[PDB]
Order: C-alpha cells, then sequence, then structure tokens
C-alpha cells in the first residue's frame, strides 16, 4: 500500500506500508529517508493526531492517503 | 536601507524584495476593522505609499471595532478615513500616507486606478467588485486585485493576479549542499552520494556541479535529475566524458514558476478553495454557497437579516437551496451553517478580523514583490466552534444594549461577554505577540469589570530601536524604557476601563518567592509569549502543579504554531520533545572546516576566549593572592598553583602603549592565518594516503594554504584596526581615532619584524624580571572584561568577527559572507515579521474564549501554519494518556497524592503511610535533584530512623514540599516503575 | 601481590564524598575544584525526574560492576546530596606508556539526561601543557563517538535505550589508553611497519612517558585531590618496587636511540627530563608513610 507524507515547506515523501503496521514503525520508516528521530516527530491525519501503540486500520488509512508532519517553533 | 529598523525583515524578504517594495503604491478601500488591520500591517511592512479611502462617518458602533477612534471623533462626526490618518502615519515616518473620499458607484470613472499597483477592497457590494475586477485585470500590465470581508463569525478572502503571474521563489528555503562520492560513464549516468547523508531530493529538480576531478565537462553545467535510491540519483548521458576521479559538490538551483488565475465572475461558479480542516473537506463549498446567498439577500432587500426572525432564516435557506443546484459541482445545503449565518449576520469578531488581516497583508506583499507562492484562489476561515457549544440560546441575549460591546454581544451573547469581563489573566513576556494580545484584550474588554478582573504582564527587557518594526505600541521617543510600563500606558488609551498591573520581574526559579502558589491559584488562565524553550518548560511545570489552563504560541519567519493545554483533558508541553541545535563536531570546528558557519563559529569562540574568559581568570587569580612577590615566594617553595602558567604568560606579554598593541595584533594575525596552515601541512602532507588508498585530503576536508600579510587589502586593514582597538580596550590603554589611519599603521609597522616558523624556570625568570621592573603595581593587576553586543555599531565586535571569519574562509578557499549574514549567524537572531505574529495572536485570542467558556474536549484546536506555501492545518489537541504501574492502579499527569504528617514523623512512617493508603511501597524518595533515601548508596540504611522535618530542611514560609517516588518492578533487572509526585504536609 | 592488591582496593571502588554545601540563602559553595561549576549554578531547574530514576538504577550497577585488577582499575566518587556530580579516577594499564598512572576526570549529567550523553572532561592535563593522546586534547576535552551527537552512524551515537555510563568508562579505558597511542590518529596507520613510522612512534612514546612520569605520579603524590587522597596513598604505597623497576627500564630503553641523528636530540632531551623526574620521585616514594 502506498501513502504520502507531506511536511510543511512543501517537501513530499513517498512511503510503502501495509495495514497492521504500527504507528511507531511507520514513523521509524521516516527516519530512513529524513534522519528525524521517532521521538521528535508528530504526524497528523484527518484532523487527529496519530497516537502511539495503534495500527493504521484503527485510523482507517487507505491507499494514496496524505499525512502531515508538523513541528513547534521557538521564536517570539 | 537603514538596517537598524529593518534588521529582522531583511532576513525574511531579502534585498531584492525590499528594493521592489519601495516605489509601490497601494489603494485600500473601507476603513473598517479589517481595513485598519491591513493598513497597519502594510505601514509597518514598509510600503512606499499607501492611500486609504472611505466615504462613511464615525458612529458609536465603530468604537468596538476600531482601536484608533475616540469619543471626540464620534462627537465631531469626522470622516472615518481622515480621523485615523494622523495616528497611522506615526507608525512609520518613512511611509507616505494619504486619504481620499471620492464616491464609488456604477458610473464612477475608474481611470485613476492605473496609478497604483494593487487594490484591496473591503465592505463593497458584489456588483461593484465584479466591475472593478473586470477593469483591473485587463490593464497592461495587470493590476492585482484582493477582496476580503468579515460577517459575524464567517470570513471570505479572494485573490486575482491576472491571467499569468510569475513567481521567483516557490518555497523560500535555502538550497542544500551535497557531496558526490561516485559517478558512472553510463547512459544515463548514475551519481552516488556520500556515505549516509541522504540527498533528500525529488524528481524534476535541477542541480549544478563544481570542483570535479576527471569529469571536467560536468563542472558548471545544469542537469535534471531522477531519484532512484535514497543515496543515489541519475543525470544525463555521460559515456562521452572522462572517468571520474574524486571530489564534487552539487547544489540545488531555483527555477521560476508560472501560475494562472481566473476572473471573479468565472470563479463564482466553481471556486478553487483551500482546505484548512481535513475532517470536513466539503465545508468550504457550503460556506461559499451560504455567503453568496447572503449577498443575494442583501441585494434583494437592501438590509441584513434580523436576529431571531424565522422568516428571514427561511428566505435565506430557500435562496441558498436555489443557488446550490446552479453550481457546477452541485453540493448539498448545510442547514446549520445557514442558520448560524442568519443568526449573527450583523456582528463582528475582532480576532478573526486580525487573522484575516494578517493573511491579506501577506498576500499583498506577495503581489507586490513576487517573492513567494500566491494564494489560489479562495480562503474560508470561520469560528463556528465558539457558538456550536451554546446549544439553543434565546434571542434576547443577543440584542444590542447601547455600549461599545454591541458587536461582540451580537456575536457570542451577553452571558459569555460578562464571563469575559471578570477574568484574571497572567501574561508572560511582552514581545511582538504580547502587544497584539494586549490590543485584542482591550478590544474584547477583558478584565474591565469593577468588582473583579486584572491583567498582569511581566518583562525585564528595555525598548530597542529594532523592536519598533514589529511592536506597534512603542514609539521612537520610548527608547530605553521598560516594555511593560509602555505597553500598559498604550493599552490604557484604547480602553479607559482596562485595569492592568505591570511588573519588571523575569519568570525564573530564583523569583519563585513572589509568584507563589497562591498567586497562580488566583489566576484563571496563563498565556506565554516567550522566545526560549527553558522558560516555556518552567512555566508549563508551574502551571501543571496548580491545574491552570495554559496557552502557548511562537513564530519564526513565515511559520507559526499555537497549542492549548487544559487540565484533566490534554497532555502538557513537556509531553513532546523539541529539536535542539546540532553541535558541530569538535575536529571540524577546530581544524577541518567545510562551510562558512564553521568559520563564523570559530571566530565567535575565539572572540569569547580572547576577551572574556582570560581576563576573568586573570582578575580572579590576582585577587586570590594579594602580591606578586608572595606568589613568587610560593612558587620558589615548590607550592602548586592553579593556572599559574597562563596568567604569568599573560603578564609577561602585557602591552604598554598603542604601538605595542598594534604589534600584538600583527603577531596575532600572523599566528592565526599563517602558521596554522604550515603546521597542518607539515603534519599531514598533501599526498598522504589512508589504508584503502584514498587521499587523506578528500571531501569534505579542504586543504589549507598560507596567507601573506599586505596592508593594501581592505580585509587585512579592517582586521588589524579592530583587533588593535579591542586589545587597547581590554588592557586599558588610551587611544585616539587619528591613530587608526592607514598611514599611522604603516609607520608603526615599518620597524616590526616577524619571527620565522618552526617552563617553570622561564616563568620564574619572567616573573622576577617583572618584579624588578616595578611592573607589578596594583593598577597592573587589572583587566577589563568585555561582553558581546551585536546591536552596537561602534564597539567593533561584529567587524572583528566578520574580518576573522572571512580571512579564515579565504585561508581554506571558501566563499566569504557579508556583514549581515555574519551578524545573523553569530547572534542567532530569529527572523520575524508582523503578519505571522498578528495571525497567531488572533488565533490565540480565539482559543481563549473557548477556554473561558468551559467547552468540552472536542471544541479546542491547534494550528500549524506556513504562509509561504501557503498552508494551514487545524488539528484536535492531544488526548490525555493513561499510565498504570501495578495491581490495576493507574494515574495521569494531573494526579497528585497527599500524605499528612506531624512533628515526629519519620521516613519509615512515611513509607508505611504511603503503602497503607495507596497499596504499594516506595523504594526511592528524591526531592527535586537532591536525594533523600536511596538504599544502594552507603549510609542511607540508617536514615530510616530520622525526623522528616530535619531530613527535608524546609523554609518556614512553605507548609508542604513535593517529592518523587519510584516502585520496584515485578521482574528484577528492570527499571523502576515511575509514580505520580507526592505532596507532604508537615502538620494538620 | 596481585591478590592482596585486589583484596585491599575492592572496598574503595564506590563511595560518597561531600563536595557542595548550601547556606541559608541557597547559594552553593564548592569545597573542591570542579570544572562544571557555572552549569551547576545556572541550571537550578528541578523539572527533571527521569534523570533521578535513571541515576538511581545506574548506581546499582556502579556499586559492583566496575573493573578491578592489578593491571587497571576504576574508582568513582559522588556527592552526598546531589546526583549530577561525579569524579572518576582511572589507573593506566600495563605494558603501555600510561603504566601505573592516576588520571582524573570530571563528569556532569545534564538536566535532560538520559536524552543527552553526559559531559566528561580530563583534569590531569598538567596545566593544559600536555596532549596525552590524539583523542585527549590538551584543553581537557575527551573526544569519543559515544559522547557526541552528529551525523556519523545510528549505532555510533548515544542511544537513550541502550547506552550506559559504564559503557563510557570501559570504552575510555580500553580504547584511549592503548599500547601504541601514536597510531590512534587516522592517516598514520598506512605507514605502519615502515621505519619512519617506528621512529615517530618511539619519539611519541618517549614524550608520553616523560609526561606521565611527571604529571601522573609526582604531582598526584605531592598535591592529591581531597576526594581520592586515601586511594592514591594506598595505591602508590603498594606498588613502589614495580614503579621503580618500570622507571629504570624506561630510562634504559630511551637511551638506546640517543646515537641517532634524526631524533637523537629529542631522545636526549626526553632522557634528561625523565632522569630529573625520577630523581625526585625516588625521594617522594621513600618518604611515603605507611597507610
Ligand atoms: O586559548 P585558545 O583560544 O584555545 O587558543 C589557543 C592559544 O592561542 P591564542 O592565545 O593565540 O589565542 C594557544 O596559545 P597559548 O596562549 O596557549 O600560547 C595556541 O597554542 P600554540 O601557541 O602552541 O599554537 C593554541 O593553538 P594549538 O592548540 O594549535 O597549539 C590556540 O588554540 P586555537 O587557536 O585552536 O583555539
Ligand atoms: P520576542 O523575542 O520578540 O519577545 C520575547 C520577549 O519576552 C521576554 N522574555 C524572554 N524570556 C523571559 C522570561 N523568562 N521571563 C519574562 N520575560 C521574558 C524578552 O525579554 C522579550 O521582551
Amino acid at each position: 500500500m502506498q501513502i504520502f507524507v507531506k511536511t510543511l515547506t512543501g517537501k513530499t515523501i513517498t512511503l510503502e506500508v501495509e495495514p497492521s503496521d504500527t504507528i511507531e514503525n511507520v514513523k521509524a520508516k521516516i527516519q530512513d529517508k529524513e534522519g528525524i528521530p521517532p521521538d521528535q516527530q508528530r504526524l497528523i491525519f484527518a484532523g487527529k493526531q496519530l497516537e502511539d501503540g495503534r495500527t493504521l486500520s484503527d485510523y482507517n488509512i487507505q491507499k494514496e492517503s496524505t499525512l502531515h508532519l508538523v513541528l513547534r517553533l521557538r521564536g517570539a | 536601507i537603514d538596517d537598524a529598523l529593518y534588521s529582522r525583515q531583511r532576513y525574511v524578504l531579502g534585498d531584492t524584495a525590499m528594493q521592489k517594495m519601495a516605489k509601490s503604491h497601494v489603494f485600500l478601500s473601507g476603513m473598517g476593522g479589517l481595513g485598519l488591520e491591513i493598513a497597519k500591517n502594510l505601514v509597518l511592512a514598509g510600503i512606499k505609499a499607501v492611500t486609504i479611502h472611505d466615504t462613511e462617518k464615525c458612529q458609536a458602533w465603530d468604537l468596538g471595532t476600531n482601536f484608533f477612534l475616540s469619543e471626540d471623533d464620534v462627537v465631531n462626526k469626522r470622516n472615518r478615513a481622515e480621523a485615523v490618518l494622523k495616528h497611522i502615519a506615526e507608525l512609520n515616518p518613512y511611509v507616505h500616507v494619504t486619504s481620499s473620499s471620492v464616491p464609488f458607484n456604477e458610473t464612477t470613472d475608474l481611470s485613476f486606478l492605473d496609478k497604483y499597483q494593487c487594490v484591496v477592497l473591503t465592505e463593497m457590494k458584489l456588483p461593484l467588485q465584479k466591475k472593478i475586477n473586470d477593469f483591473c485585470r485587463s490593464q497592461c500590465p495587470p493590476i492585482k486585485f484582493i477582496s476580503a470581508d468579515v460577517h459575524g463569525i464567517w470570513s471570505r478572502l479572494f485573490c486575482d493576479f491576472g491571467d499569468e503571474f510569475e513567481v521567483l521563489d516557490t518555497t523560500g528555503e535555502e538550497p542544500k549542499e551535497i557531496f558526490i562520492s561516485n559517478i558512472t560513464q553510463a547512459n544515463p549516468g548514475i551519481v552516488t552520494c556520500l556515505e549516509n547523508h541522504p540527498h533528500k531530493l525529488e524528481t524534476g529538480q535541477f542541480l549544478t556541479f563544481r570542483e570535479i576531478n576527471g569529469m571536467t565537462g560536468l563542472n558548471g553545467s545544469i542537469q535534471q535529475i531522477t531519484v532512484i535510491s535514497p543515496f543515489s540519483f541519475s543525470i544525463g548521458d555521460t559515456t562521452e566524458l572522462e572517468p571520474y576521479l574524486h571530489g564534487g559538490i552539487a547544489v540545488q538551483v531555483k527555477t521560476p514558476k508560472t501560475v494562472f488565475f481566473e476572473s471573479l465572475e468565472r470563479q463564482l461558479k466553481h471556486p478553487k478553495c483551500l482546505i484548512v480542516d481535513f475532517s470536513n473537506p466539503e465545508a468550504p463549498l457550503e460556506i461559499h454557497t451560504a455567503m453568496l446567498a447572503l449577498d443575494q439577500f442583501q441585494e434583494k432587500y437592501s438590509r441584513k437579516p434580523n436576529v431571531g426572525c424565522q422568516q428571514d432564516s427561511e428566505e435565506l435557506l430557500k435562496l441558498a437551496t436555489s443557488i446550490s443546484e446552479t453550481l457546477e459541482e452541485k453540493p448539498d445545503v448545510n442547514a446549520d451553517i445557514v442558520h448560524w449565518l442568519s443568526w449573527t449576520a450583523q456582528g463582528f469578531l475582532s480576532p478573526l478580523a486580525a487573522a484575516v488581516g494578517g493573511v491579506a497583508s501577506q498576500e499583498v506583499l506577495k503581489a507586490v514583490t513576487g517573492k513567494f507562492s500566491p494564494l489560489c484562489q479562495w480562503l474560508y476561515l470561520e469560528a463556528a466552534d465558539i457558538v456550536e457549544s451554546l446549544g439553543k440560546p434565546e434571542c434576547e441575549e443577543f440584542l444590542p444594549r447601547g455600549d461599545r460591546y454591541d458587536a461582540l454581544r451580537a456575536c457570542i451573547g451577553d452571558t459569555l461577554c460578562q464571563k469575559l469581563q471578570n477574568l484574571n489573566i497572567f501574561l508572560v513576556g511582552c514581545g511582538a505577540i504580547g502587544c497584539e494580545m494586549l490590543k485584542n484584550f482591550a478590544l474584547l474588554g477583558v478584565g474591565t469589570s469593577k468588582e473583579k478582573g486584572m491583567i498582569t504582564v511581566t518583562d525585564p527587557d528595555l525598548i530597542e530601536k529594532s523592536n519598533l518594526n514589529r511592536q506597534f505600541l512603542f514609539r521612537p521617543h520610548h527608547i530605553q524604557k521598560p516594555k511593560s510600563y509602555t505597553a500598559a500606558d498604550a493599552t490604557l488609551k484604547i480602553n479607559s476601563q482596562i485595569k492592568i498591573d505591570a511588573h519588571l520581574n523575569k519568570v525564573c526559579p530564583t523569583t519563585e518567592t513572589i509568584y507563589n502558589d497562591e498567586f497562580y491559584t488566583k489566576q484563571d488562565v496563563i498565556i506565554t509569549a516567550l522566545d526560549n524553550v527553558e522558560a516555556r518548560r518552567y512555566v508549563d511545570s508551574r502551571c501543571l502543579a496548580n491545574l491552570r489552563p495554559l496557552l502557548d504560541s511562537g513564530t519564526m519567519g513565515t511559520k507559526g504554531h499555537t497549542e492549548v493545554i487544559v487540565p484533566h483533558l490534554t497532555e502538557s508541553y513537556n509531553s513532546h520533545r523539541d529539536p535542539p541545535e546540532e553541535e558541530i563536531p569538535f575536529s571540524t570546528l577546530k581544524s577541518f572546516p567545510a562551510a562558512i558557519e564553521h568559520t563564523i563559529q570559530w571566530a565567535r569562540d575565539k572572540f569569547e576566549s580572547s576577551f572574556s574568559h582570560k581576563p576573568s581568570l586573570f582578575n580572579k587569580f590576582w585577587q586570590t593572592y594579594s602580591s606578586a612577590e608572595e606568589v613568587l615566594q610560593k612558587i620558589q617553595s615548590g607550592h602548586s598553583l592553579e593556572g599559574c602558567f597562563q596568567v604569568i604568560k599573560l603578564l609577561s606579554r602585557r602591552p604598554r602603549n598603542w604601538s605595542q598593541c598594534v604589534e600584538l595584533a600583527r603577531l596575532k594575525f600572523e599566528k592565526y592565518f599563517n602558521h596554522k596552515a604550515l603546521q597542518l601541512l607539515h603534519c599531514f602532507p598533501l599526498d598522504i594516503r589512508l589504508k584503502d588508498g584514498s587521499l587523506f585530503w578528500q571531501s569534505p576536508k579542504r586543504p589549507p594554504s598560507p596567507i601573506k600579510f599586505d596592508l593594501n587589502e581592505p580585509l587585512h586593514l579592517s582586521f588589524l584596526q579592530n583587533a588593535a582597538k579591542l586589545y587597547a580596550t581590554v588592557y586599558c590603554i588610551p587611544f585616539a581615532e587619528e591613530d587608526l589611519s592607514a598611514d599611522a599603521l604603516l609607520n608603526i609597522l615599518s620597524e616590526v619584524k616577524i619571527q620565522e616558523f618552526k617552563d617553570e624556570r622561564n616563568a620564574i625568570f619572567q616573573l622576577e624580571k617583572a618584579i624588578l621592573s616595578n611592573e607589578a603595581t596594583k593598577s597592573d593587576l587589572q583587566m577589563a572584561v568585555l561582553s558581546f553586543e551585536k546591536d552596537d555599531d561602534h564597539n567593533g565586535h561584529i567587524d572583528f568577527i566578520t574580518a576573522a571569519s572571512n580571512l579564515r574562509a579565504k585561508m581554506y578557499s571558501i566563499e566569504p559572507a557579508d556583514r549581515f549574514k555574519t551578524k545573523r549567524i553569530a547572534g542567532k537572531i530569529i527572523p520575524a515579521i508582523a503578519t505571522t505574529t498578528a495571525t497567531v495572536s488572533g488565533l490565540v485570542a480565539l482559543e481563549m474564549i473557548k477556554v473561558t467558556g468551559g467547552y468540552p474536549f472536542e471544541a479546542y484546536k491547534n494550528c500549524f501554519l506556513n504562509l509561504a506555501i501557503p498552508i494551514v492545518v487545524f488539528t484536535e489537541t492531544t488526548e490525555v494518556r493513561k499510565t498504570k504501574i501495578r495491581n490495576g492502579i493507574s494515574f495521569t499527569i494531573w494526579d497528585r497524592w497527599t500524605v499528612h504528617g506531624k512533628e515526629d514523623f519519620t521516613l519509615l512512617d512515611f513509607i508505611n503511610a504511603v503503602k497503607e493508603k495507596y497499596g504499594i511501597e516506595p523504594t526511592m524518595v528524591v526531592q527535586g535533584v537532591k536525594m533523600l533515601y536511596v538504599p544502594v548508596m552507603p549510609g542511607h540504611a540508617k536514615r530510616l530512623k530520622l525526623t522528616m522535618h530535619k531530613l527535608v530542611k524546609p523554609t518556614t514560609e512553605k507548609k508542604y514540599v513535593d517529592l518523587t517516588v519510584s516502585f520496584a518492578p515485578d521482574i528484577d533487572g528492570d527499571e523502576d516503575l515511575p509514580g505520580p509526585p507526592v505532596r507532604y504536609y508537615f502538620s494538620h | 601481590l596481585e591478590e592482596k592488591y585486589v583484596a585491599v582496593m575492592k572496598k574503595l571502588q564506590f563511595d560518597t564524598f561531600e563536595m557542595v554545601s548550601e547556606d541559608e540563602d541557597g547559594k552553593l559553595g564548592f569545597k573542591v575544584n570542579y570544572h562544571y561549576m557555572s552549569q551547576v549554578k545556572n541550571a537550578n531547574d528541578a523539572n527533571s525526574a527521569a534523570r533521578a530514576r535513571r541515576l538511581a538504577q545506574e548506581a546499582v550497577t556502579l556499586s559492583t560492576s566496575l573493573p578491578l585488577s592489578s593491571s587497571s582499575s576504576v574508582f568513582v566518587r559522588c556527592d552526598e546530596e546531589r546526583l549530577d556530580i561525579m569524579k572518576v579516577l582511572i589507573t593506566g594499564p600495563a605494558d603501555t606508556p600510561y603504566a601505573n598512572g592516576c588520571f582524573e576526570f570530571d563528569v556532569y549529567f545534564p538536566q535532560d539526561y538520559p536524552s543527552s550523553p553526559p559531559l566528561v572532561n580530563l583534569e590531569t592535563t598538567g596545566g593544559h601543557s600536555v596532549r596525552f593522546n590524539p583523542n585527549l586534547y590538551n584543553d581537557g576535552k575527551v573526544c569519543l563517538s559515544i559522547l557526541n551527537t552528529w551525523h556519523g552512524r545510528p549505532e555510533e551515537k548515544w542511544n537513550p535505550q541502550t547506552s550506559s555510563f559504564l559503557q563510557v568508562l570501559v570504552s575510555v579505558q580500553s580504547l584511549i589508553l592503548v599500547a601504541e597511542p601514536y597510531f590512534n590518529e587516522p592517516g598514520y596507520e598506512r605507514s605502519r611497519g615502515t621505519p619512519s613510522g617506528t621512529q615517530s612512534s618511539r619519539e611519541y612514546d618517549g614524550n608520553i612517558r616523560q609526561a606521565t612520569v611527571k604529571w601522573a605520579m609526582l604531582e598526584q603524590i605531592r598535591n592529591p585531590s581531597p576526594c581520592f587522597k586515601e586511594v592514591i596513598h594506598k595505591h602508590f604505597y603498594l606498588k613502589r618496587v614495580e614503579i621503580m623497576a618500570q622507571c629504570e627500564e624506561w630510562i634504559a630503553d630511551i637511551q638506546q636511540y640517543s646515537s641517532d641523528k634524526r631524533v637523537g636530540r629529542t631522545m636526549s632531551h626526553h632522557a634528561a627530563a625523565l632522569k630529573r623526574h625520577t630523581a625526585q620521585l625516588r625521594e617522594e616514594l621513600l618518604k611515603l608513610p605507611c597507610p
């Protein structure tokens, strides 16, 4: 199954996953292409934040679905 | 460009964009709240000329939406455009602002619009907008068109930049740099990146190459790539070229892009809206239909719908149904949206206006400069969640009463308005966001009730010249005054009933005494506008201990975020980690730089070490011991001393006048930029090889080369002048500005020789020589300590740093950097602009109402946005997490256990009490970072027979202390199960 | 002898010492020289709680698993109250130029530990005048992959789940203090086995031997740190004969290359310095009272 991860600043990342995979493994797959540690990344789907310990089937993620990667900022 | 005022903005826009911003005229129509916000943001941005236009007159209803009018203006019935002209021009004296009042109608001659370059329309009937849009887009060149409106809690934005628009920078992110490892003479060729470090590229992008050995034909060319693997990609045919030897650097190339727009009349039948909430992707079309139906109704009846009149709602619903089937996509009709739009058609919500104004100002900047990717083509923001949780309120609660809060009352109702006026709110920091939050509070009437209500704002900093660009509450004649007092005085003018208490403290663990737990208990909501993560974490920990809501926000450039924390519902700030700055590896920084940042960091560290640490050590050492003869005697007796060699060496090489300072600077130049290269080459020759045969001086390492001194080069002269001035300042040697001339330096250096390139007894001899020369007086054992000051243009710090960095870069043959980039990198200045701060402040003000109303968990939202794409993401806040330990016992981060003790309570009694009350027994008690009972370490076995009062050593003001505990795991060899913090009371 | 040395020293590997005392105002006064004073004073935040649990778990391992033998040993001291202050003493292995030395380190655990590796600094630099090893800069910085966070390799970083302080100590002792420190520098291992490499290694070894004889035995005996006074006194008392034999052998070996021309002057200078140091070391050892 094919999914897309669109981060802010327009960069698009292509991922291969299968249902039954676990959110933590899905996010660890991101590191192989970005170097971002799993504990440092938040990913959002359909207005909900994907919690750890769940699987894709629970959130009903299907083929060609889009997930966003977001970060907090420090300036003020 | 006077950098002292636009220092922050240049890092975002750029020199070319700022050049294009000047020589630009903008026409702005409709001086409502939204128009005023747009005008304020544009004037702060720095447009050359702005023309504001309006035809109505001030009314009492306008006081609740405009933060520049006054009672006198309403009494005198002045024109709205004229009454605000004077105050707006005060924001920036470099901007020429003019007012106009020519009537707009169907027969107005639109020929005069060709003078301007962008038109922003607000509070205009739809047919006039259609006509103006038709006229503007047909000019040669076309005139940009932007429309914006706010009705109650619903907003609409529209853009049109002509048939074809050109963008010079799609994303605004700086290109990255990659190192080539291998190339193949194949069709197509295959390029393999270095080990690790994925290229992070995508198909279709363009690259250029340089510094390649063997494949010299590829140097300076441009290729289009096709990603194959995370560590490799492909380029064009290379079979006809020489074999690849080694080396190579590829850097991404930016490419202009062309986008297409459509006229307003055509877009009304199938808009290309932008999705902001992916839970309801179909909402924007329904909102568009509802707004169009409202416009048709207003045209038909020449009035807006009255609140509570059901026939108006039925008519509006029928109009919406008629319109919807005519649309190309044929969507459904949302009854709830139409109902609420009818209910609050005559209201006005200030924070939504602020957010829309910020977005519109960013769009105007995009239109005039072409810097970023423009919006295409609609945007529909709304705050329905505020009223969705009210249920079915009565119509009487929304009727106007005849004061300045009529608009807000018509928006949200009387009860929520009254609950707003009794808030006690604590605001941390008074930066760019703080002023906007204060303005929004003043407009909302927060804390204006006589009986209850207060606003507390704390900030220790003072007003600076560069701060006036973003913070509009400050004025040029306010420099070097506390921020909090000025902000309070400015805010009191907007609303006379506001009660603000201002402080000058900095929220930190040292000042915890004044901000005790009773103070936090008194407050109702805490808002932060900080700029560092340590303060954010400390404030979050403090709020977590008293169950108080927290609202947090931050911006950097064109990106921003907001977060909401509510007790018993959501996780705290500390539940997520933040990315720290990556450290440069020590060898790369010290000996093998490969980019300009490494040289800049080296120069900064050299400045710190040479002018701060060493003088401090010298002063401390010579204040530890009274006399130099005493030190000499102690040395002669074999007594060891700490840092004696360094301080005695500094004493021996102490200059005495200006000429010796110049000579010292020359020697420092030689030592820094000549001998290091020779030593490094001597240790590692250019042809040395590793085990596998690869040359040692391969990428990313760059071989160095010595630099010969020459006074004609400006760089050498600048370095010499700055170093001489700094050394003279440190050693307290008087000097005059005439001595800094090139001729004087040439005369001084004409008799100075340069040594060629190749302990206790020496130190004793040098100290004795200093003793016999009467050089050890009290005045000689003193050196001034300097501090880094990046905002001063005459101390010479930045000049020295830039000169050193550029010299070291040329030593390693790297491209130099100018003064401003060096200043930004050295000072770690965060780029900022007014639009993003206004937007995030509006969103935070929106969320504050939901926090006040006590809405359920599903109402709160978090926003992550990047206006450069543009892209906005609304998500639900993180739900609380259950954590268990044993026996089915579970706890959340908001839990806290309590144990009541007495005067003779012992540690064993504490353990037994916890075990009996909660069912499990602790195995380690630690107070903060100071341990109290750990069985492993020696001597703690006997601590079980001690009084807790002695064992804690508390302060009499506090009646309780907080402790952390841990519990033994079920299976040995595993980490102890964490537990909730436990609060211990000394007595009943 | 080795059994007696092991038996005596096993009771001193782990203990606690009083380093920081607090007054009524909460100010901190250090009774011993500490390299990270400023960070301790500035970082007063008590938000960290997982650090306490991690250190409490580690103290279980540190009380029994520290290496201990006649060749090399490790000693650790920690504050009576705080948990983020430690001092480490490591004795140089045998058959190396660092033989029978006493090297002292300073360790500080940051607030966000174990998310970040602890900071380690060398203190036996002889006033920053000596570079003891390619990985031990003369300013005191110890450079290792496990203590750094950079691109590198995923298995060559401080991994919060698996990496531990004991690994840091063992890595330092096993990888930094080796038989031939000259070849730790990459780029030199190509010339291994060549006469030029052998000559350079001999010069480096002579310099390191004289440096350690000066700043690792004599100075430690004369001005021991208060934390490790008893350990040092009992360590040098029990191994005086071996130290004398080793010093005599080192003096004998260096002079074998005094007749060379390329490195003869350096070897002669090193031999003179070593003789001067040994002359005073003999008197210092002879006057050492029995513990
Ligand atoms: O104190 P630091 O900032 O670490 O700089 C020192 C210092 O150079 P300066 O005092 O000229 O800045 C050393 O000189 P001394 O004061 O100790 O005599 C010098 O040592 P050398 O004179 O022996 O070269 C050493 O350079 P190195 O470590 O290469 O020996 C160099 O360090 P950096 O310039 O790399 O900081
Ligand atoms: P931005 O940098 O524009 O504004 C931030 C302002 O907040 C103040 N500030 C920073 N850190 C603190 C703490 N801990 N307490 C109170 N105020 C703080 C800065 O001085 C800026 O004025």
